[PDB]
């Protein structure tokens, strides 16, 4: 699903971007622009971070 | 204002439901038409439309109780990447949508605004005959398969 | 992918304010209806309907582009209260998409996507039309008498 | 009898106030004709008929329910003496419709006559578009002012 | 005011006889359509709404002659409980009014109001074909017998 | 699951009256023909398409329920031996569907499925309109006599 | 009374078999309806159909005959799970159906009943049309294969 | 407005009830004000 429309960022892309090395949301934030426009997606992009790191322990 | 301040706001919040749905469906609409699927296109541009019309609805009997129509907030799109993923986040907004119009319903009833009940359990109908498509289409790529269902698609009827 | 990434930002800039104006104008629409002033009704509904298929043109032109349309950001709604301010926040709504919309054209031009381009003229041709309207009526209320300005707008055409 | 006391009684109290409606209306309407206000004359004389035909429905209805319509007693019309009274007139006489109209089907919803139920929801359907017409004509009369008001309804 | 003022009084007392025949018929009409004696049922509509035109006819020419029309004070409804009793009603009911009709043309020729006057001898010229009706039906009881009667009144055309 | 467990056994439960009612229906209409009495035999025999009408919507509901609508038990035909008889049979009949259709919309009502109450409520409205025919039936035998109302049956409209 | 009584008895049991294929082909009908699969859906509907027309005109003649047709007794149903053993059940039950039609015409002859025996040729014509159409659709999901022969029955001719 | 239909009686009238007295109690009303 895209988890971002105003930037088109998948969740795939949001674990693509911590697999690639960023720690937190705001460093996948830099690295993929989520959550930069209208900021309604933030939460759910938040989540999928915090999932995704901790699927990686 | 003769409408019931809390009726307002299930109104107001099923209008909020629509207006999420009309943009979800017209952009699943043309995507499908972008990928040469008309079938699903077309069908889904009319989910759209159906959408609006009860949008339309929705605006003129919150302007009749006295109340303000909201048309600022639109809350979260859910957009597919691929047919199978766009189906099934439509039927999940839809899921939530039909949910919400049991408890507006609920609400009416007890301070007795039976018209506004009625539009409501009218815009349900609609929705659950959409629920009903949705899960039918989701049946049907298991049935035929994915590749026999999107070429059924592929040009309009 | 085809589209240049600043002239897909520029055509979801556009997007945006026409879905501003899509809502907006509907709701005014719709507030004409209730107050029984039919005729100013009628024909806001047909402005919002307007700004919906110049929505859609912009999607699918998009989509053609390899770009995502946003149907999720909707900025301010401009309303009115009364039927000169509704009018007045029409204009300013226009005043601003046809600033857009110059500066749209201006960066097709330089990366030379002329058909982006020809879609943008054809939609400020009919935002101006838009604007010659909304100073046509602002001044007839001035010269007929606000009174009688809206009495002329109770019964459509 | 197949058909409820109380319901029967609430059904004939809505007769009564349809009754009162088409009454008034319809002498409002010749008033309006009277004065040359054309396209309000028409427009009252169409919400007169609109009454005859839910009082028809109701008759039909107790009779179904083998009840006894009431016919017979006319209760207080309201008759104004210029457009916005007039206008005023029928919307207070709506008010109480409406306010009937709820009280009725709470109780046919409490003894499971739903067909009685839906009947009155359509009329109240109706009786709510009628007030949001009288509301609108008052608020118009505000806008655009008295005269020109009245001049809109000159002609049909 | 213009009209003379026991004129006034006269139409207004028939206005008042013609009101008690629109819902004393229409009743009737629809214990009959109950019954299933539909043919019976329609002809009484057809009686009715008769006597709704007649009532607008005095009204308007109450409302010309500046008087005010009463339709608050309602008499008497002379409802039966069987056919043959209901059709008796009914006659009782036109002898009255044939009677005021009577006494109230020769006071309007008295005052030369001529126009009143034809009005009402239209209207009476209808109240005794209305009173030819009802005396044939009764006669027709007599004559093929009741069961029969009822039986040729079951189904309308 | 989207039905709940005992909304759909009120479904299968009207939907085995109407069953009971089709074949009912279809034999009167048919012996009525066998006797001549024409005109009853061909509004009976709408009276057994309605109920199938009625039955169609019951099951396309109770499958979009994910139920299993109950095509197999079959209850008991009140089968008539004279015109009388069978008519008093249809009412009686009638008179317990009516009290199921009652229930089911009480249960629909707690539970929330709006649709279904609406379904059921229509079904009601022609149940009860069949209600109406069969007693004013018995009365006319009443009031025209037998043998008269059998005669007014031999020929079709 | 006019007809041989074993000829009644092997006309209710005809009667028998083709009620229990109205309601087979009609629940098969509404299932292959809320799958999608409408072209199947519509096929089936007018089976359905076609065997309440056979049991109308057995019913007919049965009481011409002067017997009593049995509209009482339903027999199994079979329904199946997915759309082979769908058909396969609809084929089970055709061919006992045929044997037991063939079985009633020995008897008609014996007894000089011609006309029944006629009547029920001409169900067997239609019958064993419907198992042409089974063993081909069963047949077709061997050539082309199952997801391909569901595919080419969702839409509707 | 008309407090009596029957004799034409306005509410400024009264600052009736003789023919069919549906109005009386409204009459009396305007008067005890
Ligand atoms: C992304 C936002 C929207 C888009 C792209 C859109 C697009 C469209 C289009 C293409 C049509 C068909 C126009 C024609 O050719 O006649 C239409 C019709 C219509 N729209 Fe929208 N629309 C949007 C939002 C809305 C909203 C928010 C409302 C109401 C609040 C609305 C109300 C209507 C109505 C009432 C119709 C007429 C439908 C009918 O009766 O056939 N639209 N829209
Ligand atoms: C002051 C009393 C009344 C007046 C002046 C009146 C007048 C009228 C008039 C002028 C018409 C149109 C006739 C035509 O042109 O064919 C009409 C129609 C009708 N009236 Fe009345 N009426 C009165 C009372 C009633 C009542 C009390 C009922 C029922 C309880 C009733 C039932 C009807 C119906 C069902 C129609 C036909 C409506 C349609 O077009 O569907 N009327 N009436
Ligand atoms: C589950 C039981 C049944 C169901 C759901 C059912 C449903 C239907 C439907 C939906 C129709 C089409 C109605 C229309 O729109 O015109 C129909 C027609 C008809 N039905 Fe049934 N039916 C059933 C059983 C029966 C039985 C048992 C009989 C006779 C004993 C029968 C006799 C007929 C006949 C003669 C027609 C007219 C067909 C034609 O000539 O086109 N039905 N039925
Ligand atoms: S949806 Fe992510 S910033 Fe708007
Ligand atoms: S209204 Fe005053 S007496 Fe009739
Ligand atoms: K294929
Ligand atoms: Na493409
Ligand atoms: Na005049
Ligand atoms: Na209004
Ligand atoms: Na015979
Ligand atoms: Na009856
Ligand atoms: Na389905």
């Amino acid at each position: 699903m895209y988890v971002c429309l105003c930037q088109g960022v998948t969740d795939n892309q949001i674990r693509d971007a911590i697999y690639e090395g960023c720690c937190s949301y705001r460093e996948v934030r830099e690295a993929t622009g989520v959550g930069t426009q209208c900021g309604k997606c933030a939460s759910l992009a938040k989540q999928v971070v915090r999932e995704t790191l901790n699927d990686l322990q | 204002m003769k409408g019931d301040k809390k009726v307002i706001q299930h109104l107001n919040k099923i209008l909020g439901n629509e207006l999420i749905a009309i943009n979800q469906y017209f952009l699943h609409s043309r995507m499908w038409n972008d990928w040469g699927l008309k079938r699903l296109g077309a069908h889904e541009y009319h989910e759209s439309i159906d959408e609006m019309k009860h949008a339309d609805k929705l605006i003129e009997r919150i302007l009749f109780l006295e109340g303000l129509p909201n048309l600022q907030d639109l809350g979260k799109l859910l957009i597919g990447e691929n047919t199978q993923e766009m189906l099934q986040c439509d039927l999940n907004l839809e899921l939530k949508a039909t949910k919400d119009l049991r408890e507006a319903i609920v609400h009416c009833e007890q301070v007795h605004d039976y018209v506004s009940r009625d539009l409501l359990k009218d815009i349900l109908e609609s929705e659950e005959e959409h629920i009903d498509y949705l899960e039918t289409q989701l049946g049907l790529i298991q049935k035929v398969g994915l590749e026999n269902y999107l070429q059924s698609h592929m040009h309009e009827d």
